[PDB]
Protein backbone atom coordinates (compact mmCIF):
# COMPACT_ATOMS: atom_id res chain seq x y z
CA UNK A 1 0.00 0.00 0.00
CA UNK A 2 0.88 3.77 0.09
CA UNK A 3 3.91 5.61 1.59
CA UNK A 4 3.91 9.30 2.71
CA UNK A 5 7.33 11.07 2.28
CA UNK A 6 8.48 14.72 3.00
CA UNK A 7 11.40 16.24 0.99
CA UNK A 8 13.20 19.57 1.72
CA UNK A 9 14.47 20.96 -1.63
CA UNK A 10 16.24 24.30 -2.22
CA UNK A 11 13.82 26.41 -4.36
CA UNK A 12 15.55 29.85 -4.86
CA UNK A 13 15.47 30.46 -11.11
CA UNK A 14 12.07 28.59 -10.94
CA UNK A 15 13.45 25.60 -8.88
CA UNK A 16 9.92 25.57 -7.21
CA UNK A 17 8.21 24.79 -10.59
CA UNK A 18 11.06 22.27 -11.44
CA UNK A 19 10.88 20.33 -8.10
CA UNK A 20 7.04 19.95 -8.15
CA UNK A 21 7.18 19.15 -11.96
CA UNK A 22 9.92 16.47 -11.50
CA UNK A 23 8.30 15.00 -8.33
CA UNK A 24 4.77 15.12 -9.89
CA UNK A 25 6.03 13.21 -12.99
CA UNK A 26 7.43 10.17 -11.01
CA UNK A 27 5.78 6.68 -11.25
CA UNK A 28 3.21 5.84 -8.54
CA UNK A 29 2.80 9.42 -7.25
CA UNK A 30 -0.83 10.07 -5.98
CA UNK A 31 -0.23 13.68 -4.63
CA UNK A 32 2.49 16.35 -4.33
CA UNK A 33 2.02 19.27 -1.89
CA UNK A 34 3.99 22.28 -0.54
CA UNK A 35 4.11 21.84 3.30
CA UNK A 36 6.25 22.84 6.32
CA UNK A 37 6.24 26.18 8.22
CA UNK A 38 7.99 27.98 5.22
CA UNK A 39 6.42 26.01 2.26
CA UNK A 40 9.96 24.71 1.46
CA UNK A 41 9.05 20.98 1.73
CA UNK A 42 7.31 18.65 -0.76
CA UNK A 43 5.07 15.92 0.77
CA UNK A 44 4.54 13.01 -1.71
CA UNK A 45 2.04 10.12 -1.33
CA UNK A 46 1.99 6.98 -3.51
CA UNK A 47 3.26 3.43 -4.20
CA UNK A 48 6.65 2.13 -5.47
CA UNK A 49 8.48 5.51 -5.20
CA UNK A 50 12.23 5.00 -4.52
CA UNK A 51 12.91 7.94 -2.13
CA UNK A 52 16.72 7.66 -2.89
CA UNK A 53 16.24 7.62 -6.74
CA UNK A 54 13.92 10.66 -6.21
CA UNK A 55 16.34 12.61 -3.87
CA UNK A 56 19.11 11.78 -6.49
CA UNK A 57 16.95 12.99 -9.46
CA UNK A 58 16.14 16.30 -7.68
CA UNK A 59 19.83 16.91 -6.68
CA UNK A 60 20.68 16.42 -10.42
CA UNK A 61 18.10 18.80 -12.06
CA UNK A 62 16.89 21.33 -9.37
CA UNK A 63 19.49 21.64 -6.57
CA UNK A 64 19.84 20.38 -2.97
CA UNK A 65 17.30 17.87 -1.56
CA UNK A 66 17.01 15.94 1.75
CA UNK A 67 14.57 13.17 2.69
CA UNK A 68 13.08 14.26 6.09
CA UNK A 69 10.14 11.86 6.71
CA UNK A 70 8.72 8.43 5.79
CA UNK A 71 5.31 7.26 7.19
CA UNK A 72 3.24 4.28 5.98
CA UNK A 73 -0.47 5.08 5.36
CA UNK A 74 -2.46 3.68 8.38
CA UNK A 75 -5.33 1.81 6.58
CA UNK A 76 -7.39 0.97 9.77
CA UNK B 1 8.45 27.45 27.45
CA UNK B 2 6.80 24.91 24.97
CA UNK B 3 2.97 25.42 25.05
CA UNK B 4 1.20 23.65 22.09
CA UNK B 5 -2.01 25.69 22.88
CA UNK B 6 -0.19 28.75 21.35
CA UNK B 7 1.37 26.98 18.29
CA UNK B 8 -0.16 27.90 14.89
CA UNK B 9 -1.45 24.76 12.99
CA UNK B 10 0.98 23.34 10.39
CA UNK B 11 0.57 23.65 6.59
CA UNK B 12 -0.84 20.31 5.37
CA UNK B 13 -2.42 18.42 2.44
CA UNK B 14 -4.62 15.40 3.27
CA UNK B 15 -4.47 12.99 0.31
CA UNK B 16 -8.17 12.11 -0.62
CA UNK B 17 -7.53 8.28 -1.06
CA UNK B 18 -5.66 7.41 2.23
CA UNK B 19 -7.06 8.00 5.75
CA UNK B 20 -6.76 11.45 7.38
CA UNK B 21 -3.81 11.54 9.84
CA UNK B 22 -5.23 12.35 13.32
CA UNK B 23 -2.18 14.24 14.82
CA UNK B 24 -0.26 17.47 14.38
CA UNK B 25 3.46 17.28 15.29
CA UNK B 26 5.80 20.15 16.16
CA UNK B 27 9.63 19.91 16.11
CA UNK B 28 11.74 22.14 18.50
CA UNK B 29 15.47 22.74 19.00
CA UNK B 30 16.14 24.49 22.37
CA UNK B 31 12.36 25.30 22.55
CA UNK B 32 12.45 27.10 19.14
CA UNK B 33 9.91 25.70 16.58
CA UNK B 34 11.75 24.32 13.44
CA UNK B 35 8.77 22.77 11.65
CA UNK B 36 5.36 21.11 12.03
CA UNK B 37 3.21 18.62 10.01
CA UNK B 38 0.78 15.66 10.51
CA UNK B 39 1.06 11.99 11.49
CA UNK B 40 -1.29 9.11 12.35
CA UNK B 41 -2.28 8.25 15.96
CA UNK B 42 -1.56 4.72 17.35
CA UNK B 43 1.21 4.60 14.73
CA UNK B 44 4.88 5.32 13.91
CA UNK B 45 6.90 7.44 11.44
CA UNK B 46 10.63 7.71 10.73
CA UNK B 47 11.70 11.42 11.01
CA UNK B 48 15.02 13.26 10.43
CA UNK B 49 15.36 15.18 13.83
CA UNK B 50 18.29 17.57 13.27
CA UNK B 51 21.25 15.22 12.52
CA UNK B 52 19.60 11.84 13.25
CA UNK B 53 16.76 9.64 11.91
CA UNK B 54 14.33 8.90 14.81
CA UNK B 55 11.67 6.14 14.92
CA UNK B 56 8.75 8.09 16.54
CA UNK B 57 5.74 6.13 17.95
CA UNK B 58 2.25 7.73 18.40
CA UNK B 59 -0.36 6.57 21.02
CA UNK B 60 -4.20 6.86 20.69
CA UNK B 61 -4.10 10.52 21.94
CA UNK B 62 -1.13 11.69 19.72
CA UNK B 63 1.60 11.55 22.45
CA UNK B 64 4.88 10.92 20.57
CA UNK B 65 7.92 9.08 22.01
CA UNK B 66 11.39 8.64 20.39
CA UNK B 67 15.21 8.97 21.05
CA UNK B 68 15.57 12.71 20.25
CA UNK B 69 19.15 14.03 19.85
CA UNK B 70 20.18 16.56 22.59
CA UNK B 71 18.14 19.84 22.58
CA UNK B 72 15.40 18.54 20.22
CA UNK B 73 11.84 17.28 20.77
CA UNK B 74 8.84 16.34 18.56
CA UNK B 75 5.45 16.88 20.37
CA UNK B 76 1.99 15.68 19.28
CA UNK B 77 -1.57 17.13 19.36
CA UNK B 78 -5.01 15.78 18.22
CA UNK B 79 -6.16 17.75 15.11
CA UNK B 80 -9.67 19.28 15.45
CA UNK B 81 -12.43 16.60 14.95
CA UNK B 82 -10.49 13.60 16.37
CA UNK C 1 -7.42 34.17 -4.02
CA UNK C 2 -7.51 30.40 -3.08
CA UNK C 3 -8.52 28.03 -5.96
CA UNK C 4 -9.41 24.32 -6.45
CA UNK C 5 -9.33 23.23 -10.16
CA UNK C 6 -10.26 19.62 -11.19
CA UNK C 7 -9.39 18.72 -14.85
CA UNK C 8 -10.35 15.46 -16.62
CA UNK C 9 -7.44 14.53 -18.96
CA UNK C 10 -7.05 11.73 -21.54
CA UNK C 11 -4.08 9.79 -20.03
CA UNK C 12 -3.80 6.49 -22.01
CA UNK C 13 -0.57 5.10 -20.34
CA UNK C 14 2.20 5.80 -17.71
CA UNK C 15 3.95 8.55 -19.82
CA UNK C 16 0.84 10.74 -20.62
CA UNK C 17 -0.07 10.59 -16.83
CA UNK C 18 3.54 11.68 -15.97
CA UNK C 19 3.62 14.49 -18.66
CA UNK C 20 0.19 15.90 -17.50
CA UNK C 21 1.17 15.86 -13.76
CA UNK C 22 4.54 17.41 -14.78
CA UNK C 23 2.71 20.26 -16.59
CA UNK C 24 -0.04 20.99 -14.00
CA UNK C 25 2.58 20.82 -11.19
CA UNK C 26 4.99 23.28 -12.99
CA UNK C 27 2.23 26.03 -13.26
CA UNK C 28 2.84 29.21 -11.19
CA UNK C 29 1.30 29.33 -7.69
CA UNK C 30 0.43 25.57 -7.53
CA UNK C 31 0.39 24.44 -3.83
CA UNK C 32 -0.70 20.78 -4.53
CA UNK C 33 -1.46 18.32 -7.37
CA UNK C 34 -3.37 15.04 -6.74
CA UNK C 35 -4.64 12.27 -9.04
CA UNK C 36 -8.33 11.94 -7.95
CA UNK C 37 -11.36 9.74 -8.89
CA UNK C 38 -11.90 5.97 -8.53
CA UNK C 39 -9.78 5.52 -11.76
CA UNK C 40 -7.12 8.21 -11.09
CA UNK C 41 -8.11 9.97 -14.40
CA UNK C 42 -8.60 13.49 -12.89
CA UNK C 43 -6.03 16.12 -11.73
CA UNK C 44 -6.96 18.30 -8.65
CA UNK C 45 -4.74 21.44 -8.49
CA UNK C 46 -4.92 23.89 -5.51
CA UNK C 47 -3.02 27.21 -5.35
CA UNK C 48 -3.16 30.97 -6.01
CA UNK C 49 -3.29 33.11 -9.21
CA UNK C 50 -3.55 29.96 -11.38
CA UNK C 51 -5.07 30.79 -14.82
CA UNK C 52 -7.38 27.80 -15.68
CA UNK C 53 -7.66 29.07 -19.34
CA UNK C 54 -3.86 28.64 -20.03
CA UNK C 55 -3.67 25.42 -17.90
CA UNK C 56 -6.36 23.82 -20.14
CA UNK C 57 -4.80 25.32 -23.37
CA UNK C 58 -1.32 23.85 -22.56
CA UNK C 59 -2.50 20.30 -21.53
CA UNK C 60 -4.55 20.24 -24.83
CA UNK C 61 -1.30 21.00 -26.78
CA UNK C 62 0.95 18.39 -24.99
CA UNK C 63 -0.65 15.19 -23.44
CA UNK C 64 -4.19 14.64 -24.96
CA UNK C 65 -7.66 16.24 -24.54
CA UNK C 66 -8.56 18.13 -21.31
CA UNK C 67 -12.00 19.17 -19.88
CA UNK C 68 -12.58 21.56 -16.92
CA UNK C 69 -14.77 19.68 -14.33
CA UNK C 70 -14.42 22.12 -11.34
CA UNK C 71 -13.26 25.68 -10.38
CA UNK C 72 -14.31 26.86 -6.83
CA UNK C 73 -13.10 29.70 -4.55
Amino acid sequence: LKQKIVIKVAMENNCRSKAMALVASTGGVDSVALVGDLRDKIEVVGYGIDPIKLISALRKKVGDAELLQVEQAKED
Amino acid sequence: AIDLSRERDPNFFDNADIPVPECFWFMFKNNVRQDAGTCYSSWKMDKKVGPNWVHIKSDDNCNLSGDFPPGWIVLGKKRPGF
